[PDB]
RNA sequence: CUCAGGCGGGUCAGGAAUCCGCCGUAGAGUGCAAGGGCAAAAGCCGGCCUGACUGGACCCGUAACAGAGGCGGGUCCAGCCCCGAAAGGGUGGCCUAGCGAACCCCUGUGCCUCCCCGGUGGGGGCCAGGGAUGACAGAAAAGCUACCCUGGGGAUAACAGAGUCGUCUCGGGCGAGAGCCCAUAUCGACCCCGAGGCUUGCUACCUCGCUGUCGGCUCUUCCCAUCCUGGCCCUGCAGCAGGGGCCAAGGGUGGGGGUGUUCACCCAUUAAAGGGGAACGUGAGCUGGGUUUAGACCGUCGUGAGACAGGUCGGAUGCUAUCUACCGGGGGUGUUGGCCGCCUGAGGGGAAGGUGCCCCUAGUACGAGAGGAACAGGGUGCCGCGGCCUCUGGUCUACCG
RNA sequence: CACAGGUCCCAGCUAGCCCGAAAGGGUUUGUACUGGGGCCGACGCCUGCCCAGUGCCGGUAUGUGAAGCCCGGGUACAACCGGGUGAAGCACCGGUAAACGGCGGGGGUAACUAUAACCCUCUUAAGGUAGCGAAAUCCUUGUCGGUUAAAUGCCGACCUGCAUGAAUGGCGUAACGAGGUCCCCGCUGUCCCCGGCCGGGGCCCGGCGAAACCUCUGCCUGGCGCGCAUGCCAGGGACC
RNA sequence: CCGACACAGGUGCCCCUGGGUGAGAAGCCUAAGGCGUGUCGGGGGAAACCCGGCCGAGGGAACUCGGCAAACUGGCCCCG
RNA sequence: GGGAAACCGACAUGCCCGCAGCCGGGCUUAUGCCCGGUGAGGGGCGGGGUGCGAAAGCGCCCGGAGUCACGGCCGCGAGACCCGAAACCGGUCGAUCUAGCCCGGGGCAGGGUGAAGUCCCUCAACCGAGGGAUGGAGGCCCGCUAGGGGUGCUGAUGUGCAGUUCGCUCCCGUGACCCCGGGCUAGGGGUGAAAGGCCAAUCGAGGCCGGAGAUAGCUGGUUCCCGCCGAAUCAUCCCGCAGGAUGGCCUCCCCGGAGGUAGGCGGUGGGGUAGAGCACUGAUUGGAGGUGCAGGGGGCGAAAGCCCCCGGCCUCCUGUCAAACUCCGAACCCACCGCCGCCGUAGAUGGGGGGAGUAGGGUGGCGGUGUAAGCCGUCCACCGAGAGGGGAACAACCCAGACCGGGGUUAAGGCCCCAAAGUGCCGGCUAAGUGUUACUCCAAAGGGUGUCCCGGGCCUUAGACAGCGGGGAGGUAGGCUUAGAAGCAGCCAUCCUUUAAAGAGUGCGUAACAGCUCACCCGUCGAGGUCCGGGGCCCCGAAAAUGGACGGGGCUCAAGC
RNA sequence: AUAGGAGGGUGCGGCCCGAAAGGAAUGAGCCUCCCCGAAGGAAACCGCGGCGACGCGGGAGUACGAGGGGAGGGGACCGG
RNA sequence: GCCGCCGUAGCUUAGCUGGUGGAGCGCCGGACUGUUAAUCCGGCGGUCCCCGGUUCGAAUCCGGGCGGCGGCGCCA
């Protein structure tokens, strides 16, 4: 004669906090738009920006895959505690190309 | 038959007396004096019942047999005399019913609960012989493995056990 | 006056009835159940006789004690007989079943009475006997109702629960016997003892001023006696594959075809496609096919109305949350005078992970061959789970054509 | 359900049937091609058999059968008692099932294993015929086949029908149906598996403003107890 | 008017030939004519949920008692 | 007064007890007491009246108290404490709803198909054949025309917009169609394409009014307080068991008046249940010895034969046990007496009168049935209708029977904390958190070289208790059975010789000579040893569903047993 | 605004008042001395037992004790 | 599980107060017939289902038992 916690109502979704683990770093640079050598980078941004975000120029990043959260909020990066095993890190992967393109 | 849950028990009472009620059943067990007569022995093992019980046909017939194929096997009918001494008298009594569901009863309180005979039961007591087993001293060591097997076919149990008469 | 039955002698094929003797405390008989009574009798035989008589009581039973009608009986005394020598007995059958009212009618005898009065007819009445109510302390008496209606009842069925546990499930002991020899690898009769509450039945405790039926759907928790998975033991365990047993609920345990179906039957997959409880979980959630309304048909039954857990088509699913429960969100207090920002981590939760396949091992160990593992190191797939929209799909009542 | 069609039945009109307390009345400004009552329910093919039982009808020597009257008896009269006479009615006879209804059982037997075309027997009037049938048949998911990968279905068939059958209509049927059930093609958010959108509510504000119902209340779990508890008892959680 | 209510109900006729449309007293739009009292407003781009309704890849009833709901076809002309 | 009636017609007292009181004696200080007369009232006889009756014997009555009045209790009839329903019946009022019937009117877009009927051409002597037109029928189709209906959505609503609605979808839509106005038929009647439908928010017989305050054994309710006593839920009868009446029982008033006998002892009686058993009635189990006999098998059968033989019918010492058996038979219940006790003259015991209440439950005992729980008897503390204290709580287990207030001490039960009171004492059990739960709370057969402790045997240098070194004979392969059975499928015999010792063999091993090995034995190490059998206690057996719990915590030389 | 439930009874704290109908200034709550005193009833300390827990005798039926009486001080509420 | 009713010659059926026992059918031996069928004489077996009991005797009348026939197995 009573209501279990578990059973599926109403309420927040999102807004919530996650720890996603181990996300490839693809890169690490700085600017963007421009740089003068020609691999390890060319540089980066699509032109008219992206869709919510002002100009990008300042030290920057890029992580494999989906980052939780979003546009425009503040993420911050863990290292991993510990990573695969059957699956070994190497480092610097070899970054064929980069879009150019809007998200629009 | 049921399961024996009634043959445990002389709380229950009296219903021997075959002649005077209309409708008795048969017997299952024939045999009860098997081997040599008990004139040639000389040492008497018994054994004896602690608990007040009703003991049934059917358990009658099984223990005896499963003892006597023993000792009939291995020492022989030409030595040994054993005797169940009871004839089970106390009959006993069965309310109708099976399944049937749904609707139907089956049943059914009354209208005539009263009795048709299953069987027959001896009244064992307290201090009486289940089994009389006469023997030599060489036939000893069968004759108290056999007073073993029987005892848990006993309803209740045993707690004076197999016994040394010894042949007075 | 003494018997059933048995013995010896007799007749007969035997045997009967019949015959003689001996034994013989009751087995005979006494109408008839049963029980009780009884042997110079109540039985047997014979004679006589008709008291199963009239009148009027006491007492008991009926109906203990303890009110109670009808009926029966014992027991007196009076009258009239009977028998017996007499004493003495006879109020029917040795006792205990064979029982019948008010009113009515008929019978029989003697007697009273019928409205001013007598007589006659025909009446009423007192008494007794006989004639019925066996549903038997006596109404004069057929069914249906799902078209129902009412007064009520959980004093009482259906449903669910409780109790119980024949049945049901499971488990234990003993071990007859089979398994190639070998009870116990495995299989296991007879019989015996327990546990559970999951089937059925019993019960009537709760409920009839309604705790809404099943099945399904959807959603969630729990139990292990565990189907897989993990870790193990035995083997009639060569391998691969089984059989049988232990630990173990963390997780998993599906999709379809028929049926209203819980169950069950089948198909193809699968590691495996385990079982049971929660108002036979789940209707102030849905669904409403089935059960058990009111329409109708057929079969059977019934004179008929009308019936059926027989078959069958159709047959409504109400409510705006006061309280509490939880999911989520505010406003404030208490933390000892207040506050802006950053942390700790008592505790609480969890499956965030589950499981399979493939390759290498290896065509290897083992095997005659067929066939064919493992440790270990990789790659992937699905199921569950959480984030994310760039890719690629969906949409996009911005917009444009 | 009506229904067109079919059939049975009744009546010579001063009728039959039916209404009415009565007078009187309906049908009927009607007259057998009428008009009254039932049954069945278009067409097509058909509609076996039974009057034993029930029912209806016609008739009835005989028995029987009331009141009345008659005679006998009784009574000074009367009640009363007895007999004849005794109509419909009953017993009795015949007809009559498109009236209500019924329409059975065992055994034995055929080149060979099967069955029994075959032959016995008896109730109670007759003994299920043309048909149709596992059905708008229990057992039962019969069996076989179609159909589905797979179908307790449907359909076709067999048919021994627990418990079919001819106007209490049988069979079959073109056309027709907001009828019951099954299959196929297209199609398709019913589903795998849900998303996004749109408009009205929801939600807030302003104005307006009820009801159902009301012992009380911050529990949860077990035990107990009318055996299905927030309140008893023991723990635990617990600021509004 | 009647339904207690100024009730989405439902009660007769006549205008049934307005224009466009198109078979049409049909729909939509629109004219004469009438109204904005089918009488409470505003806000949240409005989240969950509920009603009406729009669209869904691939697959094409696997759902369910059941293709229920919904979809599809679609007018007209010709062939057949 | 008796008797149905006819009709008849009685004690203002003959006899005896004795309550109260009076009278007398004795006695205590007194009240008071013990004993003798007298004794109204009262009690018991006799004789009487009458009825039945030959008679007798009863029935009823008999030696003067009632009537009227007032209050109240109680019964019955009435509405009968109050309320409460479905009816029934009588007289009335409706067809503005709705059904059908009739008169007289009206409504219905558009479209399709295409009959009969009629015509013509071409081709054929005719028979006909091919084509086209015209006409226009339908209980006809399509259709969301108006209008009528209402299938699905089991959708929307479901305290509505609405006491029967809405939208989509759907049926009909020139008709057996729809519609208006007038007019007809009325309640066991009408009307019904007939569903028990409809006849004005009312239909398996409308509504209104009256009968009517119907009546119900049935539900609900029934109101100030206090004091005293204080139940039965049983019996018989009953168209009766959900109710009545009448008893038991409860309670109230009155009367008479000396005993009454719940308890215990003895005496005198009653008795067949426990138990027990063969003694009957008499059921049944098993084998000897009689061979007393009725007969189903065999034999020398020369034939029911002389003679034995085998189911068996019944004696005997023996053999199982017997609701409805008994040679017997307790405890125990019960009748009467005496005694003691107790109780009474502040009146008991008994009698009369007024008032009720006729669902039971429940532990235990003894049962009967029933696997059981339950039912139904019986007695039973108790609950009902009785608190308080304790068992955790807990109708009925324990303690206890309760006027108020106070002081005190124990019962039941408990003394580790919660929570008053013991870290009590002696000894022993226990290693399971058994248990810490007489309760409503409490699981077994079987089983453990688990412990602790009682028994009487074997037996100890005539030291196997375990190890350890060596063992393990001959007839004989036992024979049969059978291929083989050679100790070792199985059956049966299971004997005899010789000695550390030797089983016609314990297990393995072959299916079966073999092989490994044992019981067994001298024996080294040089001891206190092996048995068997009772008991207490703890262990296994022992798996369950939202949270598990001895009340909880937690406890382990105890806070347990 | 950290804390448990037939909403209360019984008993006692805190806060609150109370002039009035009550007793009390001719002395309230309160303090102190003395005595009588129902039922009940110790200790210290002494001697002797009991394996111990603890018990007896004496102290001692004393101290104490419900309840009752007198006196005395302080100075305003006490019940409710 | 309930409540009725059977069994009778090898089969099927009459029958019974308790003193009995048949029919049709099959079968067997003769006989017509050429043989045979049909037909036609002659026959026989029955503890009248088992098993108790009462009686002087039970096929018959009661108890029980066994197999076979109908009717209820439900409103709940």
């Amino acid at each position: 004669a009573r209501v279990m916690w578990t059973v599926p109502m109403a309420g927040q979704m999102g807004f919530h906090h996650r720890t996603e683990l181990n996300k490839r770093l693809i890169a690490i640079g700085e600017n963007g738009k421009l740089k003068l050598d020609e691999n390890t980078e060319i540089e980066i941004t699509p032109k008219g920006g992206f869709p919510h975000y002002g100009i990008v120029r300042s030290d920057f990043m890029m992580i494999a895959g989906s980052v939780p959260g979003a546009i425009k909020r503040i993420i911050r990066v863990r290292p991993a505690i510990r990573p695969p095993k059957k699956k070994p890190p190497v480092q610097r992967p070899q970054i064929t190309y980069v879009s150019v393109e809007s998200k629009q | 038959l049921r399961p024996a849950k009634i043959d445990r028990y002389v709380d229950k009472p009296a219903y021997t007396r075959r002649e005077y009620i209309r409708g008795a059943p048969g017997p299952k067990i024939t045999i009860f004096d098997m081997g040599n007569p008990a004139g040639d022995f000389e040492f008497e093992v018994s054994l004896h019942t602690a608990e007040p019980v009703q003991i049934r046909q059917n358990a009658l017939e099984a223990a005896r047999q499963q003892v006597n194929r023993y000792l009939q096997k291995n020492v022989g009918r030409s030595n040994y005399h054993f005797k169940i001494r009871v004839y089970p008298f106390q009959v006993l009594r069965e309310n109708p019913m099976a399944t049937g569901r749904k609707a139907d009863r089956y049943g059914n309180g009354m209208r005539r609960p009263f009795g048709k005979p299953i069987g027959l039961a001896a009244r064992l007591k307290k201090d009486q012989k289940i089994l009389s087993i006469r023997v030599n001293r060489q036939h000893l060591k069968f004759a108290i493995e056999g007073a073993r097997r029987a005892a848990m076919k006993f309803p209740c149990k045993c707690y004076y056990r197999i016994y040394d008469k010894e042949g007075n």
